[PDB]
C-alpha cells in the first residue's frame, strides 16, 4: 500500500486498534432494540 | 450524530440507550459501550441530488457488479426527489 | 443429449427388474413389494417374519451373492401403524450390485436380528435401537451405542425434540456434572420453507 | 461509498444460516428507509461458512479476512450490530480490495 | 336454601327430551308468568343428558336428571324444586 | 348422472357440473392451476393469462379460469403447451418486474416468486430498460409501491364487489397503464387490509407491518379475532415471541377469506398501556405496584368483609367465557347475584332464559340464503363489518331486498330507508306499511335487531315491538318452521357467552343496589363509576389494559389478553370458538381465570376446579354449548318468547334511532386496545384531518 | 432452480434475483425418493441413505 | 403358541422416555393448517398437523434474545390422516384437540355475469 | 386386540422378570454404593430404585412390561460393569433441582406454566 493505496473513504478508521480484550475498552454486547412493551403510567393524582 | 442519555450513556443509530434505573448498565460499568460514530442516515442526508436529464433513472449503487441490484425510480413528482430503496441515493428530473 | 440432465441407461432397469421377479418368485412367503426407482435401485419390501430367510437367501444364493451389507437403518415415518422402516442395503461384488431390502415395525414388535447373517449388524442393530427403540430378537448384546449413559429417550424419533429434555453443566455445590431440564438462551426458531404451490405433478396423491 | 449502510434488512444472511447464528430485526427509519434495529451474529456459533456474504444481495455482510480476535471472554464474540458496523469501518480498506480482487469468480 | 337459578338442559331431538320439550311448549310460559324474577335458562344441545339444575345461596347446585321422563313429572320436579 | 357431465383431466374422468370451469374441474380432481388474477371470491377477470392450458384437440390454450368445460374434455395441464405459455407469461410479468425481491414485505409470500420457480424459466432475456412507476399515497394502512404491480386487477374487483367503494382502477393504456387512482385520493373504507391479503405481488403491502419480519420466520397461530361480535377465524403471526401480524382464515360460514381493518390493525394496541404488575392504592392515595400475594390477600380480605348485594362485578368486552364463569361462580359462593354486563339487553318477558331471544338464528349462511332483510336500529358496516359483508354478497349475487329502520348511513349498497322512528315497528306490525306488503310478497324474511338499539332506554319496548313485527310476518308469510326470521346482532364479544353464562345484562342492578364492594372485568366503558358509586367503595379491576377502568380502581389486576390467552369466546351466532395461546401476558400478568381462582382460594372459598379442561367442564356443567366448538345447533321456542314479548306492555319512545357509529372516524375506536392502538389514533386522524 | 446463478445476473435480472432469493431461503425442492449412493472415500466406503 | 390378547388403549408413555410434565400437562392440536391467504397455492393444505400448546418466550438479558423453557416448542408432526395423528396422540398419552378439514365451499364462477342485462353482477370496470 | 407377545404370553411371567431384575437391583444397590463412591446411603438408592418400580408400576401390558424389563437390565448391566458413572447415577435423585410445587398458588406465583 505504498504504490497501490486502498481506496480513501471517510467512514474507514483513521486509527487503527488491535485486540483490546480484557481492557476498558473492550466490547460489551447489548440488545440494540429499544423497549417493544409500554407499561401503563398510573396517574399522580389520587381519585378521593 | 451520536448523543448522550441524561444518564451519560451514547445513545445508538437505532435509538437503543438504558434508562437510569435500569441494572443492564453494570456490563458498561468499568468497560464502555461502543456506539459506530458514523450514522448512515447523517450520511446519506449528507449527499447531494443527483440532477438527471430523464424521466426514469436506474441505480445499482456503483461499481456496477459489486453494488446492489439495479432498479428503475420514476422522477415523475416534481414537488420531491426519488429516492433508491438499496443505496438510498436522491435523484430528481431537469425539467429546464 | 441435454447438459443439465443426468443420463439414463436402461439395461440396469431391465436386469434389476429380471432380478426382482426373480427374488420375488422364488420367496413368495415374505417379499410384499418389488420395485426399481428411476435411479436404477431394486427395493424388496419383505414381511418382518422373512428377515432372515430373505438376507440368509440374498448372501448365499449363487445368483444374488450379496455377502456384504452396505448399511442398516431405520426411518421414523409416524402416520402408519408401524411406523419404524428398517431398511438393509447389501453389496454384491461378486455381479457389482446393491440391493435394498424393507420391513416394518412399531415401539411394541420386535424384529429378528441378522447377527447370524452379517456381523456389522452387531453395531448397525444396537444404533438402531439406541435411535429408534426397534428392539433385536437374539442379538447378542444389544444395549446403547451413541447416547449418553442412562440416557432416556431414543432421540433420531419424530417426536423427539431437537434439543432434548435434559442438558449437563457443572455443578460446584455438588461438584459434580449434572442435569437439569433444558432451557435455551435462544430458542431454535423453526423455519416454514415450503411453498403452497405443487412442485413435482408425478407425485400428485389423489385428494381423500 | 456515500457512506449508507449497504444492509437493506432482507433476511436472507439467517435465512441461510445454517447454525442459525444470525439475529434480524427491523424497522422503517426515520427516512423511511429499509434498514435492521438488530443485527446480531453469534461468532460462538458461527461455521465460519461464508453462506451469508454469497447470500447478501448487496455485499453488506462479508467474512474480511481478520481471524486474530479471540477473546478472554464468552460475552465478547457476541457480536452487534455496532460491533459488526465497527468492524466493516475498520476494515473497509482491505474487504474492499478483496472484493474487487475475486468478485469476478463469484 | 334460597332458590337462585334453574337451568333445564335437554336435547333437540332426543327420546329422552321429548318431555322436556313438550314441557317447555306448553308450561314454561305461565311458569314465567309466576315467577317473572327467577332465571329459568333454557339450553339445548345435540348429545347433552336431560339434567336440571338448582342454584340456590352461598352456590350451592343440586342436579336432577330428567332422562325420559314426560311433561307432567318433569312439571312435578320443577314444583319440587322451587318448593322444596 | 342428472344434470352433471363427464370431463377428463390428464385422463381421469370426473362428473361437474354445467358452467364449472376448467380451472374449477381440475381443482375438483386435486390440480390447482397457476393463477394471477382469479381469485374464488372475485369475479373472472381473465386477464394474466396464467391458467392457459391446452384442452386435447384443441390448436388453442383456453383460460382455464374462464372457459368453462363443455363435454368429454381432456385438459392436459402438465403438456407442453401449457408449460410453454406459463414460461412465456412468467417471462412476460418479469420483464417489466422490477428487482426489488430483499426490500420486499413480500418475501417468501410471492405467489409471483413461487410461480416463476415452479412453472417460469430459470433465466431472462429481457435487455432493455424496465419501466418505473410513481408510487401513490391512497392511506396509512396501506402503503403503495406500484413498480411491483402486475395490473391484475385483484384490488379493483375487491373494492368494487367487496369493500363497494368503486374507488380504485386503471388509469392510462397499454404499459402505461396504471393501478390506483387517478386524483390523491385517500382508500380507507372498512376491510381495507384485504387489498394487501389479495394484491399477489408487494405492490400493495402493509405499513404497521412494513420492514418488520419475514414468513418463513413468523410462527402461525390459529386464534379468534375479540375486536367486534362476529367472531372471526385469524392467524397470529408471531415471531420470537412478539406479535407481529394479524392475517384472516379461511371460515365459509363466518368471515369467509376477510377481516375487518380494526381486527388487521389493532394488534399494536396490545403493545401499549398494559398493565403488567398488580397495584395497590397506597396511603398517598395511587397506585404502587405490589406483588401478587399483596393484592390477592388486600381482595380476599375485603371480600370476606362483604357479602350479599354489597359485592357485585360488571364484566366488559374482551372477556371471555372461563373468567365469566369464574367470577360467576365466586360471587355466587359469596351469595352476590349482581354479575352485570356492560352491554344492555331486556331483561323483561324472556329475557336471557331463552337463548333464541338474543341470538343471530338465521346465522351467515342464512343472510346467504334470505330474500329481504330488515335492519332495526344498527349500522352493521362499522357494527360488524363482516356481516355487512355477507349481506353485500347476498346483495350482488341472490338480489338481496335490504330495507332499513334507523339513520340513513352508507352501507355500500343501495338500501330502502323506512325512516329512523321507532314506531315504523308498530305500523309494519299492524300491517298498513308498503314494506309490509314488500314482506308479505317475499318469502324468506330476516329481521335483524340492533344490540345499539337495544342500548336505549325503551331497549324492552323496541324489542318487544319487533318481536311481534316479526311473530305477524310468520303469521302473514307462511314460513317454514326451520326458518328463523328473528336475529339479534351484538357487537361485544363477550355479551353473548354472558348471557348464556346467566350474567344480567346492564348495570341497572348495580344501581339499584350500589355495592361495597365492585370487580370490573376488564370494564372500561364507564357505566358505573365513584360518583353515583358509594365514597367507600372497594373496587379491583382485572384486565390488560389501562384505559377506564384502571384508574378508578383501589386495585388492579393485570390479566391476559386475547393473543396472550386460550380462551372462549361465542359469536352473534351462538357459535362458541376457542383462541390458541400465541404469546405469552408480559411481566406479572397471569390467566383471569387463574387469577380469580388464585383470588378464591386465598379467599377461603375454593372453587371446585384447578386446570383449562376443569374449566371447560364447568362452563358444560352450566351451559353446554360453550364446549361445543365451531358447532351452530339450532334454538327454538321464539313463540314462548314472543308471548311474553306480548306480555310486556311497555312503549317506545319518539327518538330517532341513531347508532353511535355514524362514521368511520367513529368506527375506529370501540374498546380498550383500538383505544391505545397508534394505528387507529393514525386512522382517525387521516379521516379527520386528511 | 438448482444452482444458483452468477451474482452479476442476479443483481441484473429479475429470473436470477428471485431465484437467489428462493434458493438461499427455501432451497430447491427434491422429488420424493429414496437413493444409496456410495463413493470410494479415503477411509472406505462413504455411503449416503438419503429420503 | 405366538399370539397372544390385548385389551387396552396401547399406552407407550412408559417407553418413550419424555417426563411427565411434557405428558400429562401439554395440550396438542390435530389441524389441517389454514392457508397462508398472502399466496394462493392449497399444497399446504394437504396433511394433517399436530402441533403443542405454546408455552413461555422471555427475553434473554444479555442480547435480547427469545429464550424459552419447554423443549416441544418447535416440534410439529406431519400425518396423512385425522385417525393417524389420533391414534399418534392416544399413543403417546397426549391430550389432543382437534378441528376438522376446512375446505373451500364450491363456488359458482362464471364470466358472463359480469356483463349483465338486469342482475346486480354486471362489474363497471375492468 | 391380538398381537404377538415379545417374551411373556401374559402378565404372570412378566411379573416374575419385573420380580427377578428388581432383586438384582435390590442386590447391585450398595455395591454400586461402595464402589461408585456415592455421598447416599444403602436406603435410600434402594428406596430410589423401588420407587422408580413404582412409578412404571401402573402398566400392564405386557409387551410394555417386557421393554421396561429389558431396558431395566440395560440400566443394571450398565451399572454392573461401570460405565455409568457417579454423575449418571446421582442424576437419578436431581439433589441439584429445585422441585416445582403442584399446589395452584404456587404455580400461580411463579409463572404461566400449568
Ligand atoms: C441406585 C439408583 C438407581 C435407580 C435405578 C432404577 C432402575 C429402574 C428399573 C425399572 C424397571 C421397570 O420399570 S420394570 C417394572 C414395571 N412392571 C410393571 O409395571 C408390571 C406390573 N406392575 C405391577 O403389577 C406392580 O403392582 C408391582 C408392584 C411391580 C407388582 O406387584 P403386585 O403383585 O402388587
Ligand atoms: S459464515 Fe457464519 S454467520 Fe455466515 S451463514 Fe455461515 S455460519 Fe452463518
Ligand atoms: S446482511 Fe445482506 S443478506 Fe443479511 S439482511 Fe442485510 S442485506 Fe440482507
Ligand atoms: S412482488 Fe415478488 S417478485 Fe416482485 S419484488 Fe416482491 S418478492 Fe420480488
Ligand atoms: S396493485 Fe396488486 S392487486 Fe392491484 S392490480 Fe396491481 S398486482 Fe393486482
Ligand atoms: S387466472 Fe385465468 S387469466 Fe388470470
Ligand atoms: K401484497
Ligand atoms: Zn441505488
Amino acid at each position: 500500500p505504498t504504490t497501490n493505496p486502498p481506496t480513501a473513504r471517510k467512514f474507514i478508521w483513521t486509527n487503527h486498534k488491535f485486540n483490546v480484550s480484557a481492557t476498558p475498552e473492550q466490547y460489551v454486547p447489548y440488545s440494540t432494540t429499544r423497549k417493544k412493551i409500554h407499561e401503563w403510567v398510573p396517574p399522580s393524582t389520587p381519585y378521593k | 450524530g451520536v448523543q448522550v442519555s441524561p444518564s451519560g450513556e451514547k445513545i445508538t443509530h437505532t435509538g437503543q440507550v438504558y434508562d437510569e434505573k435500569d441494572y443492564r448498565r453494570v456490563r458498561f460499568v468499568d468497560r464502555q459501550k461502543e456506539v459506530n460514530e458514523n450514522f448512515a442516515i447523517d450520511l446519506i442526508a449528507q449527499q447531494p441530488v443527483n440532477e438527471v436529464e430523464h424521466r426514469i433513472i436506474a441505480c445499482d449503487g456503483g461499481g456496477g457488479a459489486l453494488g446492489h441490484p439495479k432498479v428503475y425510480i420514476n422522477l415523475d413528482k416534481e414537488t420531491k426527489t426519488g429516492t433508491c430503496g438499496y443505496c438510498g441515493l436522491q435523484f430528481k428530473q431537469h425539467h429546464h | 443429449k441435454r447438459p443439465t440432465v443426468r443420463p439414463r441407461s436402461d439395461v440396469t432397469h431391465k436386469q434389476l427388474s429380471a432380478f426382482g421377479e426373480y427374488v420375488a418368485e422364488i420367496l413368495p412367503k415374505y417379499v410384499q413389494q418389488v420395485q426399481v426407482s428411476c435411479l436404477d435401485e431394486l427395493e424388496i419390501c419383505i414381511h418382518p417374519d422373512g428377515v432372515i430367510p430373505t438376507l440368509t437367501f440374498l448372501r448365499d444364493h449363487t445368483n444374488a451373492q450379496f455377502k456384504s451389507l452396505a448399511d442398516l437403518t431405520a426411518v421414523d415415518v409416524p402416520t402408519r401403524q408401524n411406523r419404524f422402516e428398517i431398511v438393509y442395503n447389501l453389496l454384491s461384488l461378486r455381479f457389482n450390485s446393491r440391493i435394498r431390502v424393507k420391513t416394518y415395525a412399531d415401539e411394541l414388535t420386535p424384529i429378528d436380528s441378522i447377527v447370524s447373517v452379517h456381523i456389522a449388524a452387531n453395531w448397525y442393530e444396537r444404533e438402531v435401537w439406541d435411535m429408534f427403540g426397534v428392539f433385536f430378537f437374539n442379538h447378542p448384546d444389544l444395549r446403547r451405542i451413541l447416547t449418553d449413559y442412562g440416557f432416556e429417550g431414543h432421540p433420531f424419533r419424530k417426536d423427539f425434540p431437537l434439543t432434548g429434555y435434559v442438558e449437563l453443566r457443572y455443578d460446584d455445590e455438588v461438584k459434580r456434572v449434572v442435569a437439569e431440564p433444558v432451557e435455551l438462551a435462544q430458542e431454535f426458531r423453526k423455519f416454514d420453507l415450503n411453498s403452497p404451490w405443487e412442485a413435482f405433478p408425478a407425485y400428485r396423491q389423489p385428494p381423500e | 461509498p456515500s457512506g449508507e449502510e449497504r444492509c437493506i434488512a432482507c433476511k436472507l444472511c439467517e435465512a441461510i444460516c445454517p447454525a442459525q447464528a444470525i439475529t434480524i430485526e427491523a424497522e422503517p427509519r426515520a427516512d423511511g428507509s429499509r434498514r435492521t434495529t438488530r443485527y446480531d451474529i453469534d461468532m460462538t456459533k458461527c461455521i465460519y461458512c461464508g453462506f451469508c456474504q454469497e447470500a447478501c444481495p448487496v455485499d453488506a455482510i462479508v467474512e474480511g479476512p481478520n481471524f486474530e480476535f479471540s477473546t478472554e471472554t464468552h460475552e465478547e464474540l457476541l457480536y452487534n450490530k455496532e460491533k459488526l458496523l465497527n468492524n466493516g469501518d475498520k476494515w473497509e480498506a482491505e474487504i474492499a480490495a478483496n472484493i474487487q480482487a475475486d468478485y469476478l469468480y463469484r | 336454601l334460597g332458590l337462585r337459578e334453574i337451568r333445564v338442559h335437554l336435547c333437540q331431538r332426543s327420546p329422552g327430551s321429548q318431555g322436556v320439550r313438550d314441557f317447555i311448549v306448553q308450561r314454561y310460559v305461565e311458569l314465567k308468568k309466576a315467577h317473572p324474577n327467577l332465571p329459568i335458562l333454557i339450553r339445548e344441545c345435540s348429545e347433552v343428558q336431560p339434567k336440571l339444575w338448582a342454584r340456590y345461596a352461598f352456590g350451592q347446585e343440586k342436579t336432577v336428571s330428567l332422562n325420559n321422563l314426560s311433561a307432567d313429572e318433569v312439571t312435578r320436579a320443577m314444583q319440587n324444586v322451587l318448593s322444596g | 348422472a342428472s344434470n352433471l357431465i363427464e370431463v377428463f383431466v390428464d385422463g381421469q374422468s370426473v362428473m361437474v357440473e354445467p358452467g364449472t370451469t376448467v380451472l374449477q374441474a381440475c381443482e375438483k380432481v386435486g390440480m390447482q392451476i397457476p393463477r394471477f388474477c382469479y381469485h374464488e371470491r372475485l369475479s373472472v377477470a381473465g386477464n394474466c393469462r396464467m391458467c392457459l392450458v391446452e384442452i386435447e384437440k384443441a390448436p388453442k390454450v383456453v383460460a382455464a379460469c374462464a372457459m368453462p368445460v363443455m363435454k368429454g374434455w381432456n385438459i392436459l395441464t402438465n403438456s407442453e403447451k401449457s408449460k410453454k405459455a406459463r414460461e412465456g407469461v412468467m417471462e412476460f410479468l418479469l420483464a417489466n418486474h422490477p428487482l426489488d425481491c430483499p426490500i420486499c414485505d413480500q418475501g417468501g409470500e410471492c405467489d409471483l416468486q413461487d410461480q416463476s420457480m415452479m412453472f417460469g424459466s430459470d433465466r431472462s432475456r429481457f435487455l432493455e430498460g424496465k419501466r418505473a412507476v410513481e408510487d401513490k399515497n391512497i392511506g396509512p394502512l396501506v402503503k403503495t409501491i406500484m413498480t411491483r404491480c402486475i395490473q391484475c386487477t385483484r384490488c379493483i374487483r375487491f373494492a368494487s364487489e367487496i369493500a363497494g367503494v368503486d374507488d380504485l382502477g386503471t388509469t392510462g393504456r397499454g404499459n402505461d397503464m396504471q393501478v390506483g387512482t387517478y386524483i390523491e385520493k385517500m382508500f380507507m373504507s372498512e376491510l381495507s387490509g384485504n387489498v394487501i391479503d389479495i394484491c399477489p405481488v408487494g405492490a400493495l403491502t402493509s405499513k404497521p407491518y412494513a420492514f418488520t419480519a419475514r414468513p418463513w420466520e413468523t410462527r402461525k397461530t390459529e386464534s379468534i379475532d375479540v375486536m367486534d361480535a362476529v367472531g372471526s377465524n385469524i392467524v397470529v403471526s408471531t415471531r420470537t415471541g412478539e406479535v407481529m401480524r394479524i392475517l384472516p382464515r379461511m371460515h365459509e360460514d363466518i368471515n369467509e377469506e376477510w377481516i375487518s381493518d380494526k381486527t388487521r390493525f389493532a394488534y399494536d394496541g396490545l403493545k401499549r398501556q398494559r398493565l403488567t404488575e398488580p397495584m395497590v392504592r397506597n396511603e398517598k392515595g395511587l397506585l404502587t405496584y405490589t406483588s401478587w400475594e399483596d393484592a390477592l390477600s388486600r381482595v380476599a380480605g375485603m371480600l370476606q368483609n362483604f357479602e350479599g348485594n354489597a359485592v357485585a362485578a360488571i364484566a366488559g368486552g374482551l372477556v371471555d367465557a372461563e373468567a365469566l364463569v369464574a367470577l360467576k361462580d365466586l360471587l355466587n359462593k359469596v351469595d352476590s347475584d349482581n354479575l352485570c354486563t356492560e352491554e344492555i339487553f331486556p331483561t323483561e318477558g324472556a329475557g336471557t332464559d331463552l337463548r333464541s331471544n338474543y341470538l343471530l338464528n338465521t346465522t351467515i349462511a342464512g343472510v346467504e340464503e334470505a330474500d329481504v332483510v330488515l335492519l332495526v336500529g344498527t349500522n352493521p358496516r362499522f357494527e360488524a363489518p363482516l356481516f355487512n359483508a355477507r349481506i353485500r354478497k347476498s346483495w350482488l349475487h341472490n338480489d338481496l331486498k335490504v330495507a332499513l329502520i334507523g339513520s340513513p348511513v352508507d352501507l355500500t349498497y343501495r338500501y330502502d330507508h323506512l325512516g329512523d322512528s321507532p314506531k315504523i315497528l308498530q305500523d309494519i306490525a299492524s300491517g298498513r306499511h308498503s314494506f309490509c306488503e314488500v314482506l308479505k310478497d317475499a318469502k324468506k324474511p330476516m329481521v335483524v335487531l340492533g344490540s345499539s338499539a337495544l342500548q336505549r332506554d325503551d331497549g324492552a319496548a323496541i324489542l318487544v315491538a319487533v318481536s311481534n313485527m316479526v311473530q305477524k310476518i310468520r303469521v302473514t308469510t307462511g314460513v317454514a318452521a326451520e326458518w328463523k326470521v328473528m336475529n339479534i346482532l351484538h357487537r361485544i364479544a363477550s355479551q353473548v357467552a354472558a348471557l348464556d353464562l346467566g350474567y344480567k345484562p346492564g348495570v341497572e342492578a348495580i344501581r339499584k343496589n350500589p355495592p361495597k364492594m365492585l370487580f370490573l372485568l376488564g370494564a372500561d366503558g364507564g357505566c358505573i363509576t365513584r360518583q353515583d358509586l358509594p365514597k367507600d367503595c372497594f373496587i379491583v379491576y382485572q384486565g390488560h389494559h389501562g384505559d377506564v377502568g384502571a384508574p378508578m380502581a383501589d386495585v388492579i389486576l393485570p390479566g391476559a389478553a386475547y393473543t396472550e390467552k386460550s380462551a372462549t369466546y361465542v359469536n352473534t351466532e351462538g357459535r362458541a370458538q376457542q383462541t390458541k395461546v400465541a404469546v405469552t401476558p408480559p411481566g406479572l400478568a397471569r390467566e383471569d381465570w387463574k387469577i380469580i381462582r388464585a383470588l378464591s382460594e386465598i379467599a377461603g372459598i375454593t372453587l371446585p376446579y384447578d386446570t383449562l379442561d376443569q374449566v371447560r367442564n364447568r362452563l358444560e356443567e352450566v351451559s353446554p354449548n360453550l364446549v361445543r366448538y365451531d358447532d351452530i345447533e339450532e334454538t327454538n321456542y321464539f313463540q314462548q318468547a314472543s308471548e311474553l314479548a306480548k306480555l310486556v306492555n311497555q312503549e317506545v319512545l319518539a327518538d330517532p334511532l341513531v347508532p353511535p357509529q355514524l362514521t368511520i372516524k367513529d368506527f375506529y375506536m370501540t374498546d380498550s386496545i383500538s383505544r391505545a392502538s397508534q394505528t387507529m389514533a393514525k386512522c382517525v386522524k387521516a379521516v379527520t384531518e386528511g | 432452480k438448482v444452482s444458483p446463478p452468477k451474482r452479476a445476473e442476479m443483481k441484473t435480472s429479475m429470473e436470477s434475483l428471485i431465484h437467489h432469493f428462493k434458493l438461499y431461503t427455501e432451497g430447491y425442492q427434491v422429488p420424493p425418493g429414496a437413493t444409496y449412493t456410495a463413493i470410494e472415500a479415503p477411509k472406505g466406503e462413504f455411503g449416503v441413505y438419503l429420503v | 403358541t405366538q399370539l397372544i390378547t390385548v385389551d387396552e388403549k396401547l399406552d407407550i408413555t412408559t417407553l418413550t422416555g419424555v417426563p411427565e410434565e411434557h405428558i400429562k400437562t401439554r395440550k396438542v392440536r390435530i389441524f389441517v393448517p389454514a392457508r397462508n391467504n398472502m399466496q394462493s397455492g392449497v399444497n399446504n393444505t394437504k396433511k394433517w398437523k399436530m402441533e403443542f400448546d405454546t408455552r413461555e418466550r422471555w427475553e434473554n438479558p444479555l442480547m435480547g434474545w427469545a429464550s424459552t423453557a419447554d423443549p416441544l416448542s418447535n416440534m410439529v408432526l406431519t400425518f396423512s390422516a385425522k385417525e393417524d395423528a389420533i391414534a399418534f396422540a392416544e399413543k403417546n398419552g397426549w391430550s389432543y384437540d382437534v378441528e376438522e378439514k376446512k375446505v373451500p365451499k364450491p363456488k359458482s364462477k362464471s364470466y358472463g355475469a359480469n356483463f349483465s342485462w338486469n342482475k346486480r353482477t354486471r362489474v363497471s370496470t375492468k | 386386540t391380538s398381537v404377538k407377545p415379545i417374551f411373556s404370553r401374559d402378565l404372570n411371567e412378566a411379573k416374575r422378570r419385573v420380580r427377578e431384575l428388581y432383586r438384582a437391583w435390590y442386590r447391585e444397590v450398595p455395591n454400586t454404593v461402595h464402589l461408585m463412591q456415592l455421598d447416599i446411603t444403602v436406603k435410600q438408592g434402594r428406596d430410589k430404585v423401588r420407587e422408580m418400580f413404582m412409578k412404571n408400576a401402573h402398566v400392564t401390558d405386557p409387551r410394555v412390561v417386557d421393554l421396561l424389563v429389558i431396558k431395566g437390565k440395560m440400566e443394571l448391566q450398565e451399572t454392573i460393569k461401570v460405565w455409568k458413572q457417579r454423575t449418571h447415577v446421582m442424576r437419578f435423585f436431581h439433589e441439584t433441582e429445585t422441585p416445582r410445587p403442584k399446589d395452584f398458588l404456587s404455580k400461580f406465583y411463579m409463572g404461566h406454566d400449568p
